[PDB]
RNA sequence: GACCCUUAAC
RNA sequence: AGGGGAUCGAAGAUGAUCAGAUACCGUCGUAGUCUUAACCAUAAACUAUGCCGACUAGGGAUCGGGUGGUGUUUUUUUAAUGACCCACUCGGCACCUUACGAGAAAUCAAAGUCUUUGGGUUCUGGGGGGAGUAUGGUCGCAAGGCUGAAACUUAAAGGAAUU
């Protein structure tokens, strides 16, 4: 079956968890990816690009394939997979694996008077990678998402529907894009927020409580 | 945020660092939960009593973690002469 | 040190910094009474004079200018304040 | 202070400093010098008539190897002498 | 070829352009 | 507020300057540490054991608090630490370390070494760096044994003591041990002693 | 790319160091550049010590010894041996081997 | 030399808030500075800030909470328009529903909400969110 | 060359940390064990087995070898790291403090018996 | 000690 | 341009290379580092980091100068001091990390506080080449300095890593 080898794997496994906030919540290390599509189990991945990679040696250059993967549910949960492998196939799944091991939660606001549900982002927010920097502005409705495919299709995975996007350095490097995005989709949690500022009581982690599923 | 219409919206309230009262972010991995257990007029410790702190993985890296924590609980009253306000 | 009690530093704390980075800058110098022997003649003297204090009955020099507190005769007498 | 001047009553400063700078620029300085106007041959005009001279043989520039079928064309509104492509195949039986 | 000489070969070419300038100024 | 039972003893005292535990880092002090008190000439610092008894308790309080005995682990690298860890381990769950430990531990779950732990002790932060830099990923608190110059990084609780001796090393192991127990009420009476001695900790060449 | 935070040489604070000769090449090399050595060498080679002392008219002869100061170029240096390539980290030691 | 002494008051409580710290001495305390910080602690950015008065100009002591993200001056303190505030509060607040923009207009120093309420203008001071 | 490999270096290892007071150090007798004890598909690699194995007994015989750890000699390890001694510190291990140190006690409150020595050149 | 050069020809 | 010219030594003849060697190596050797109305004004003139100001981590050392320790040692031995030792402090030359932060990285005590973009201010750049090449102007005895294009031609040139 799965058989997990970690303790927050066997929380998940037996059933004391059933929500993905709530690992968010303790900041608790996720190590397979067994636990993302159970406690998720609405995941989309797709790849923006697969390019070859070369290491010259003595006699010719050895060709390795690096797969871009983006995994998310379409509200508030998206991830990010880079991995090379020898083959295109075995790089797929392998990025994928590190794409919903990489799931970070989405905090999506209004542009304006919280009518219905949130639309857009509740900060602007922005992420760094080399010289790739992505710029998130929040949207009213019907905007729509303001950016290049590569972009859009990430967020469009993480729940958002209108959003203003500004980018510069090496847009066309593909692979700092996505992660100069995943960083400012991710600090949309990290920004503190008035109604944020509320009462800190932070109740016990379930790994210390649930303690008595461990390996035993 | 959360609306009048019902509509449970903002997902995973994230925790604050105890000491700054920063954002704990979904995945600080430097980031710690101090459990310090309470004790009942017999030198026992009770279970499932004690003060929580959370404590950013900022500070920790700062070396600052130590100090925070000694005047956290003094403040709280389970150190008594450790922490100096003026210093 | 994040928390820090920036309006009661401690004396010690307070005392061993310059003087124009303590909370409110103040001179660390003093004046001082100085009497020669025999007559009284007692003259106020800066601790930094920089200029050969005598007292004013005679030719009695009291202090020594240097490059930081005045040095004394070899012969006087000196109170705080 | 990031180097160009901040201050309230500094837009001079700033506006001759873009003025000088503008210079740099290749688009700028070619319409601003009237290039195309004084040394182009169309004079500026996307199109231009004149009368072929003789047929031409252009070779193909590294690593492509093949004759470009050209003609010789002295404008007529300038005089100037060009080299023009007859483009497509057997096109140069035409523009004989 | 080495900027330091390509410097020097043209001011000896600006030294002998002096010279023909002059034979006619 | 302390049920005032858990004061330093005159007893207590006595066994931590025979100990020489007060007897600080050299003229090198890291300024994280206010444990200092009143320097002696030669340059030797000397610590407020009160302190260091306090922050003593403080960090058995933690230990206690964490519900599976084995979920924690105590860690030496030193030599001199490495007999007080095993005798600590024994008196308790404390599923331990001792000489070298394997990068990876923390991290890396399928290695032999792996360990999950709630709590992790270390005896030197400088030491065993590599124990507290993996502490660093996993989200578990630290507990170090600090020097008046140790790296104090990533340390959450820090007992003052001095490191370069044997007897006082291996005294805030055996007091670290015997204070927990006493929360956990494996010692029932406070105030009457540890059958078991510092000197069991205490390290031996040949 | 800069290859040395020191620029291969000991000179902040001054901008000019006097020149030094090299004892191998005589190249100019500033002072400050030099790789200079200090030899202190017995007189007789250590091996005709014992053929010196017992032809000696004194007992106890002191032996004395030779002292120079060496200065190299870092061509010289190279070449010669006195210092060597290191790796891009363990440039970083000041200390003598 | 010494040009802004909000720039530098707000550049201490910045450098102060980003490295966790709870309190930021402040020299040399001039009003601005206070009406600044007053705007601050209505709206609970800051906390409690005490005034040290050395004969000389004064001192500030800030008590700082972890709300605050960024402060900042503008400078030069541009002139602003009543149609010009929206162009501001969207090129430097984080979003819409938070943050203001301070600004000293005739009526004093106040944030952007309070000048449209009031319906004032003036000079752009700084930001606070 | 003479240096042998890890599969008879491990081999042997497991064999001794395993079946220590069945083998000894004599090659010939204990070739008649390790091929009886363990399933070896050579005849060659058999002997290498019971060379390493009797080599590293002689070393045994004189004092511990890093690496190997037995039954025995665990057991006997954790007889030594059990001793405690009778004395304790308090006594005249054959209270030293000095006037920072012994002020200290004063200002925790404590009364021991110390001698205040200080700094004597 | 001396040691220059290297396909237009898929 | 008068004085000095020991030394070394752009220029200027032997030997090896031979296809040379009017190069590198030997020996010489003129001009060339002192005073001027004196000129020239350029260097990888480099920290390739403009200046002023504020703030942001650690730790020792050193140069100055002060402060505190009846600290240690010193004429006529323990009757002015000096030189050392600890603790501070101000100013300075610097010094240990792919370190919070910054950076394309190298790396960075500033190259941080910069898409969460504004402390003040000067100068400079806008693909490579042609080309720092004048039809010009100006300074200079000259050598040259400063200022400084266009035609034309290119898909790269370039930076820091990796293998």
């Amino acid at each position: 079956g799965w058989v997990p080898v970690t303790k927050l794997g066997r929380l998940v496994k037996a059933g004391k968890i059933t929500t993905i906030e709530e690992i968010f919540l303790h900041s608790l290390p996720v190590k397979e990816f067994q636990i993302i599509d159970t406690l998720l189990p609405g995941l989309q991945d797709e790849v923006m690009n697969i390019k070859p990679v070369q290491k010259q040696t003595r006699a010719g250059q050895r060709t390795r394939f690096k797969a871009v993967v983006v995994v998310g549910d379409s509200n508030g949960h998206v991830g990010l997979g880079i991995k090379t492998a020898k083959e295109v196939a075995g790089a797929i799944r392998a990025g994928i694996i590190i794409a919903k091991l990489s799931v970070i939660p989405i905090r999506r606001g209004y542009w304006g008077t919280n009518l219905g549900q949130p639309h857009s982002l509740a900060t602007k927010t922005t992420g760094k990678c080399g010289s790739v920097t992505v710029r998130l502005i929040p949207a009213p409705r019907g905007s729509g998402i303001v950016a290049s495919p590569a972009v859009k299709k990430l967020l469009q995975l993480a729940g958002v529907e209108d959003v203003y996007t500004q980018s510069n350095g090496k847009t066309r490097t593909l692979e700092n894009t996505l992660k100069a995005a995943f960083v400012a989709i991710g600090n949309t949690y990290g920004f503190l927020t008035p109604n944020l500022w509320a009462e800190q009581p932070l109740p016990v982690s379930p790994l210390d409580i649930y303690s008595d599923e461990a390996s035993a | 945020m959360e609306n009048d219409k019902g509509q449970l919206v903002e997902l995973y309230v994230p925790r604050k660092c105890s000491a700054t009262n920063r954002i704990i972010k979904a995945d600080d991995h430097a980031s710690v939960q101090i459990n310090v257990a309470k004790v009942d007029e017999e030198g026992r410790a009770i279970p499932g009593e004690y003060v929580t702190y959370a404590l950013s993985g900022y500070v920790r890296s700062r070396g600052e973690s130590d100090d925070s924590l000694n005047r956290l609980a003094q403040n709280d009253g389970l150190l008594k002469n450790v922490w100096s306000y003026s210093r | 040190v994040l928390v820090q009690d920036l309006l009661h530093p401690t004396a010690a704390s307070e005392a061993r910094k310059h003087k124009l980075k303590t909370l409110v800058q103040g001179p660390r110098s003093y004046f001082l009474d100085v009497k020669c022997p025999g007559c009284l003649n007692i003259t106020t003297v800066f601790s930094h004079a920089q200029t050969a204090v005598t007292c004013e009955s005679c030719s009695t020099i009291l202090c020594t200018p240097t490059g930081g507190k005045a040095k004394l005769s070899e012969g006087t007498s000196f109170r705080r304040k | 202070g990031k180097g160009k001047p901040r201050g309230l009553n500094s837009a001079r400063k700033l506006r001759v400093h873009r003025r000088n700078n503008r210079w740099a620029e290749n688009n700028y300085k070619k319409r601003l010098l009237g290039t195309a106007f004084k040394s182009s041959p169309f004079g500026g005009s996307s199109h231009a008539k004149g009368i072929v001279l003789e047929k031409l043989g252009i070779e193909s520039k590294q690593p492509n190897s093949a004759i470009r079928k050209c003609v010789r064309v002295q404008l007529i509104k300038n005089g100037k002498k060009v080299t023009a492509f007859v483009p497509n195949d057997g096109c140069l039986n035409f523009v004989d | 070829m080495r900027a330091k000489w390509r410097k020097k070969r043209t001011r000896r070419l600006k030294r002998k352009r002096r010279k023909v300038r002059a034979r006619s100024k | 507020s302390l049920p005032a039972t858990f004061d330093l003893t005159p007893e207590d005292a006595q066994l931590l300057l025979a100990a020489n535990t007060h007897l600080g880092a050299r003229n090198v002090q890291v300024h994280q540490e206010p444990y200092v008190f009143n320097a002696r000439p030669d340059g030797v610092h000397v610590i407020n054991v009160g302190k260091t008894w306090e922050k003593l308790v403080l960090a058995a309080r933690i230990i206690a608090a964490i519900p599976n005995p084995e979920d924690v682990v105590a860690i030496s690298s030193r030599t001199f630490g490495q007999r007080a860890v095993l005798k600590f381990a024994a008196h308790t769950g404390a599923t331990p370390i001792a000489g070298r430990f394997t990068p990876g531990s923390f991290t890396n779950y399928i290695t032999r070494s792996f360990k999950e732990p709630r709590l992790v002790i270390v005896t030197d932060p400088r030491s065993d760096a590599q124990a507290i830099k993996e502490a660093s990923y996993v989200n578990i608190p630290v507990i170090a044994l600090t020097d008046l110059d140790s790296p104090s990084e990533f340390v959450d609780v820090a007992i003052p003591c001095n490191n370069r001796g044997k007897h006082s090393i291996g005294l805030i192991w055996y007091l670290l041990a015997r204070e927990v127990l006493r929360l956990r009420g494996a010692l029932v009476d406070r105030t009457q002693p540890w059958s078991i001695m510092p000197d069991l900790y205490f390290y031996r060449d040949p | 790319p800069k290859k040395r935070a020191s620029n291969g040489r000991n000179k902040k604070g001054r901008g000019h160091v006097k020149p030094v000769r090299c004892v191998n090449c005589s190249k100019s090399i500033p002072k400050d550049k030099a790789i200079k050595r200090m030899a202190i060498r017995n007189i007789v080679e250590a091996a005709a010590v014992r053929d010196l002392s017992e032809a000696s008219v004194y007992p106890e002869y002191a032996l004395p010894k030779t002292y120079n100061k060496l200065h190299y170029c870092v061509s010289c240096a190279i070449h010669a041996r006195i210092v060597r390539v290191r790796s891009r980290e363990d440039r970083k030691n000041r200390a003598p081997p | 030399t010494r040009s802004s002494v909000l720039a530098d008051a707000l550049n201490a409580i910045n450098n102060a808030e980003k490295t966790g710290k709870r309190q930021v001495l402040i020299r040399p305390s001039s009003k601005v500075i206070i009406k600044f910080l007053q705007v601050m602690q209505k709206h609970g950015y800051i906390g409690e800030f005490e005034y040290i008065d050395d004969h000389r100009s004064g001192k500030i002591v800030v008590q700082l909470n972890g709300r605050l993200n960024k402060c900042g001056v503008i400078s030069p303190r541009f002139n602003v328009k009543i149609g010009d505030i929206e162009k501001w509060t969207a090129n430097l607040l984080p979003a819409r529903q938070f943050g203001y923009v301070i600004l000293t207009t005739s009526a004093g120093i106040m944030d952007h909400e309070e000048a449209r309420r009031k319906h004032v203008s003036g000079k752009i001071l700084g930001f606070v969110y | 060359g003479r240096v042998r490999t890890k599969t008879v270096k491990r081999a042997s290892k497991a064999l001794i940390e395993r079946y220590y007071p069945k083998l000894t150090l004599d090659f010939q007798t204990n070739k008649r064990l390790c091929d009886e004890i363990a399933t070896i598909q050579s005849k060659r690699l058999r002997n290498k087995i019971a060379g390493y194995t009797t080599h590293l007994m002689k070393r045994i015989q004189k004092g511990p070898v890093r690496g190997i750890s037995f039954k025995l000699q665990e057991e006997e390890r954790e007889r030594k790291d059990q001793y405690v001694p009778e004395v304790s510190a308090l006594d005249l291990s054959r209270l030293n403090v000095d006037n920072q140190t012994s002020d200290l006690v004063k200002s925790l409150g404590l009364k021991l018996p110390l001698s205040v020595i200080n700094v004597s050149a």
